[PDB]
């Protein structure tokens, strides 16, 4: 898998993708 | 470049998570004129929504972080420049996700499927712009998306069974619709009950094929029933 | 004024628009006055994620086409989208780099800011050379080993090995000897020393920086973890 580096990047519920 | 390969590309650009690309691709697919399969209409909600939906977040939060209290008039004028940039932005996709609807996907469709689907999709995104909107447009906005909504609900109950998802799933956004644009808690809840009800009613007779998506849906209508009784 | 510009970055930071945070930090970069250490953490932040969701594309479109047959008429769609993420990328990385080469190095005053851009200079020469092919890969490797290098020995000489920059940089130097370089057992032992180093003195560490040494060091073991499989 990918190393791990430093620097990383109530409602309703309507329908979804 | 053709129809296929703009699929194409607008699959992989999904893949890349890369959705301003897919939607321009589902964009250009839809300007030519040709009617959209369930998978193709499918690329271009997950792409639409997928780039409203950091606007619709963005905005938010700047809103929320606009009502803080003790804030300098100077930063609470820069706050709301932010919220107007961000809310300008908004307004013109949505703007032109409705054109693509009306000139293009919403005219060509006597399929009921594809009717009602598109008529939901206008409520969806008139309704993200009733949520930022001012003063006589805020009614007309609402009007739109109420009206669209209504269209596609009233074209379901006489076409598609209760189980489907696409009759569902507007239930669904008809509702929060209720629910956050009319501040009409009572309509909601009892909106979202009648298709659950009619949802389980007639479970056991649904085919396996639509059974993934609709079951979900109908976990949503719970979720948000719940939620709405506090 | 840097103050109205840093209200905006913060408040495009919460809202997750990174593309206004960094044109914010670069126009304040660009004023020419030295950098806080809030202000390096917002340039920091925002240039890594403008260029994270393109890294993470392209490895993808990067793996779709290595798994595609060659043969096949649909490749020349996934080569020329994945050069043209790639182009992104090169564009956004040759702009950080040109803000630290003529302000922010430059100009930096003490040790603690020059191993930070130093150690962001070697980042985003790595990002290129994730990309790069035939001399270009090589000089941008030079360039990379050549940034963390310098500030690893600064920081030797003027940091603590709790310090959350010094941990930081032996991290990223270590992804760079795993990623790059392909000698693992280098970079485990450069994470495995920061991670010893800190750990014997981890009395000498700050309440307030506790949180992310800490967050750094455990990603120090979960690379160490990782890379011994």
């Amino acid at each position: 898998s990918y190393s791990n580096t430093l620097p990383v990047r109530p409602r309703s519920s309507s329908m979804a993708a | 470049m053709e129809k296929t390969e703009l699929i194409q590309k607008a699959k992989l650009a999904e893949q890349a998570e890369r959705y301003d690309d897919m939607a321009t691709c589902m964009k250009a697919v839809t300007e030519q004129g040709a009617e959209l399969s369930n998978e193709e209409r499918n690329l271009l909600s997950v792409a639409y929504k997928n780039v409203v939906g950091g606007r619709r977040s963005a905005w938010r939060v700047i809103s929320s972080i606009e009502q803080k209290t003790d804030t300098s008039d100077k930063k609470l004028q820069l706050i709301k420049d932010y919220r107007e940039k961000v809310e300008s932005e908004l307004r013109s996709i949505c703007t032109t996700v409705l054109e693509l609807l009306d000139k293009y996907l919403i005219a060509n469709a006597t399929n009921p499927e594809s009717k009602v689907f598109y008529l939901k999709m206008k409520g969806d995104y008139f309704r993200y712009l009733a949520e930022v909107a001012c003063g006589d447009d805020r009614k007309q906005t609402i009007d739109n998306s109420q009206g669209a909504y209504q269209e596609a609900f009233d074209i379901s109950k006489k076409e598609m069974q209760p189980t489907h998802p696409i009759r569902l799933g507007l239930a669904l956004n008809f509702s929060v619709f209720y629910y956050e644009i009319l501040n009409n808690p009572e309509l909601a809840c009892t909106l979202a009950k009648t298709a659950f009800d009619e949802a389980i009613a007639e479970l056991d007779t649904l085919n396996e094929d639509s059974y993934k998506d609709s079951t979900l849906i109908m976990q949503l209508l719970r979720d948000n029933l719940t939620l709405w009784t506090s």
